[PDB]
């Protein structure tokens, strides 16, 4: 196996720097050609940068004269050195040591990274806010009951949602998150759980955004009449 | 007796670009008339040397190195260069003085099937000096595990194949690339041109 | 550069049918063109070497063909295991170009959706908005029409929607809908509803509440 690391991916105003590192197990960064290549997620994967054994070093055209790659031998590491950065540049970038060239007997391990989500925006770091989608009769059918935890108004991505600190599993449905018209992001984290566990069983739901060191644990109880 | 400029242009075969041939040209008087009427050159590339001057002019000693690439890779083989062939298989000097010329030779390189006996190569760690020939078979450590000459995982072949064949594109087309280095050195200058007193 | 076309963009194939995946490149690539699958959140994954050969590990029924300008990625008998995102990549050229990309979607029997409704909470009421949210869980196929009635008014602009992926089981579907309106917004009106059109249902399904209690 080969093992690709990667970080430094996060929120960065546009004309600021950044530096994406990416560490390698059982592969060599300064005897592999090594690629960095980012994925916006409406127009899909791009090439960005490649680095050869040598010391050679190739850019793409939206990235020349601003991005810079580069590697160090001692920590085994793959650097990608990014300036004047562009709101366009909003993507997930990836480490790859791209496989092919193959012979009859033997190829070269195609070996893809974790990825680094780096979003560039003007708008501040925000954290969410955390309301109980309620049981209730509207939300009973079946025997099957209906909650969940609404995340809103939150920048950068992304954001975890857990059930019952990772009890609660099965029936589980986090939606992805929509760019409001606000520029704040939102979701919802459903759950579906028998109508009759509404009274013993207590649902709580752990929402975490590490942009914001904002840590929610909300108890989602059914609608009362007060 | 004329320089052997015809030996190493129409030769019926020519070698891989990693182990590209090389003439020493020496004790000989030269027609460099006889290069440029030639029009079937796709391109000819001086850097340094005027080619008209070039006829009336005497140097130490010449060098025509000999080789065949791809048709996209033509623009490598130039001064200050860089990629797979400029820096694992021919290297120009960023000082050179003298001429590339390269035509497309799909008409005789090419096999129905691949012609797969040019070869060049893909991996190295080092870059190739400047007119450095690196003609090793050494299997390539691509990882922190020893290959012990066993090819597998992280350990390969450097010597990449050509799949020349005749219904490919012009960027994929076999070219036979010819470069003149006219070296000037403090001796007997004994490669004069036809107009030399 | 080489501009990769990738065909088609989406495709829908029931399970154990046939899928073939064409790709094409704008000039000669030879055979230096691999292809990759994107799970869902997960990184692209090589799944074919240079045009033919298969990764170790992906199963016989995935194959691929082609050679020059034109290849294609092909899937004997499909498996719910396989859907996911599908690229066609050329690298011996830079700069290194992929295709547009194909969806996977695995048919299955029609399904009606399960409707909820959530009002708003209270504690979102005292900071000043309110967020209807309309729920649609495990239905197929993906399309559904969610209207949003206020008093017999179709309400468009504050709606909000989000699919889920399909899921690797049921191959099914979930959609959220969520309506955000000011404090003074949702207490201008009384009666809230999303009405659901899909093909499973016989007939729009209205799921409707009253401000405070019925
Ligand atoms: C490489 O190509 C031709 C070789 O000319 C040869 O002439 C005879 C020896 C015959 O036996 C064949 O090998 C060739 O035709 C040179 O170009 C001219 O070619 C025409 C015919 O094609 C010939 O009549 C001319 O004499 C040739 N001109 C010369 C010899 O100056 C070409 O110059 C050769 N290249 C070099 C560097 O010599």
């Amino acid at each position: 196996e080969v093992q690709l690391v990667e970080s430094g991916g996060g929120l960065i105003q546009p004309g600021g720097s950044l530096r994406l590192s990416c560490v390698a197990s059982g592969l060599t960064v300064s005897s592999n050609y090594m690629n960095w290549v980012r994925q916006t997620p409406g127009k899909g994967l791009e090439w960005v940068s490649v680095i050869y054994s040598g010391g050679s070093t190739f850019y793409a055209d939206s990235v020349k004269g601003r991005f810079t790659i580069s590697r160090d031998n001692s920590k085994n590491t793959l650097f990608l050195q990014m300036n004047s950065l562009r709101a366009e540049d909003t993507a997930v970038y990836y480490c790859a040591r791209v496989g092919g060239y193959c012979s009859s007997a033997n190829c070269v391990s195609d070996v893809w990274g974790k990825g680094t989500t780096v979003t560039v925006s003007s708008a501040s770091t925000k954290g969410p806010s955390v309301f109980p989608l309620a049981p209730s009769s509207k939300s009973t059918s079946g025997g099957t009951a209906a909650l969940g935890c609404l995340v809103k108004d939150y920048f950068p991505e992304p954001v975890t949602v857990s059930w019952n600190s990772g009890a609660l599993t099965s029936g589980v449905h986090t939606f992805p998150a929509v760019l409001q018209s606000s520029g704040l992001y939102s979701l919802s984290s459903v759950v579906t759980v028998p109508s009759s566990s509404l009274g013993t069983q207590t649902y709580i739901c752990n929402v975490n955004h590490k942009p914001s060191n904002t840590k929610v644990d909300k108890k989602v109880e059914p609608k009362s009449c007060d | 007796n004329l320089c052997p400029f015809g030996e190493v242009f129409n030769a019926t075969r020519f070698a891989s670009v990693y182990a590209w041939n090389r003439k020493r040209i020496s004790n000989c008087v030269a027609d460099y008339s006889v290069l440029y009427n030639s029009a079937s050159f796709s391109t000819f590339k001086c850097y340094g040397v005027s080619p008209t001057k070039l006829n009336d002019l005497c140097f130490t000693n010449v060098y025509a190195d000999s080789f065949v690439i791809r048709g996209d890779e033509v623009r490598q083989i130039a001064p200050g260069q860089t990629g797979k062939i400029a820096d694992y298989n021919y290297k120009l000097p960023d000082d050179f003085t003298g001429c590339v010329i390269a035509w497309n030779s799909n008409n005789l390189d090419s096999k129905v099937g691949g012609n797969y006996n040019y070869l060049y190569r893909l991996f190295r760690k080092s870059n190739l000096k400047p007119f450095e020939r690196d003609i090793s078979t050494e299997i390539y450590q691509a990882g922190s595990t020893p290959c012990n000459g066993v090819e597998g995982f992280n350990c390969y072949f450097p010597l990449q194949s050509y799949g020349f064949q005749p219904t490919n594109g012009v960027g994929y087309q076999p070219y036979r690339v010819v470069v003149l280095s006219f070296e000037l050195l403090h001796a007997p200058a004994t490669v004069c041109g036809p107009g030399s007193h | 550069d080489i501009q990769m076309t990738q065909s088609p963009s989406s495709l829908s194939a029931s399970v154990g049918d046939r899928v073939t995946i064409t790709c094409q490149a704008s000039q000669d690539i030879r055979n230096y063109l691999n292809w990759y699958q994107q799970k869902p959140g997960k990184a692209p994954k090589i799944m074919i070497y240079d045009a033919s050969i298969l990764e170790t590990g992906v199963p016989s029924r995935f194959s691929g063909s082609g050679s020059g300008t034109d290849f294609t990625f092909t899937i004997s008998s499909l498996q719910p295991e396989d859907i996911a995102t599908y690229y066609c990549q050329q690298y011996d050229n830079l700069p290194i170009t992929f295709g547009q990309g194909t969806q996977l979607e695995i048919k299955r029997t029609v399904a009606a959706p399960s409707v909820f409704i959530f009002p708003p909470s209270d504690e979102q009421l005292k900071s000043g908005t309110a967020s209807v949210v309309c729920l649609l869980n495990n239905f197929y196929p993906r399309e559904a029409k969610v209207q949003w009635k206020v008093d017999n008014a179709l309400q468009s602009g504050n709606s909000q929607e989000s699919v889920t992926e399909q899921d690797s089981k049921d191959s099914t579907y979930s959609l959220s809908s969520t309506l955000t309106l000011s404090k003074a917004d949702y207490e201008k009106h009384k009666v809230y509803a999303c009405e659901v059109t899909h093909q499973g249902l016989s007939s729009p399904v209205t799921k409707s509440f009253n401000r405070g209690e019925c």
